């Protein structure tokens, strides 16, 4: 259920630009990491916080 | 010359005949320190 409401399309639009200017991704208080996260070939920074 | 601690850039940068936008990989912070006139130019040179 994770990886079906976290869509692809949802994270690609949640990624941001980290203070040394390049992709990041913030995961903060999910049960798990989804599965379409893994298909960012284009992220830099994963960050992970209470998962 | 992404992740370096550069602070300035040259001015004469833009006397390339051949470099594009993803010919040059810089943080955006330190990439519009040049001058404006370099900075269009190569955007004229992404066209195509």
């Amino acid at each position: 259920n994770l990886n079906n409401e976290w869509t692809l399309d949802k994270l690609r639009q949640r990624l941001t630009k980290n203070a040394q200017d390049k992709l990041e991704l913030h995961l903060f208080m999910l049960s798990g990491i989804p599965d379409t996260v893994f298909d960012l070939v284009e992220l830099e920074v994963l960050k992970l916080e209470l998962i | 010359l992404r992740g370096n601690r550069l602070e300035c850039l040259p001015v004469e940068l833009g006397e390339c005949p051949l470099l594009k936008r993803s010919g040059l990989v810089v943080e955006e912070d330190l990439f519009s320190t040049l001058p404006p006139e370099v900075k269009e130019r190569l955007w004229r040179a992404d066209k195509e």
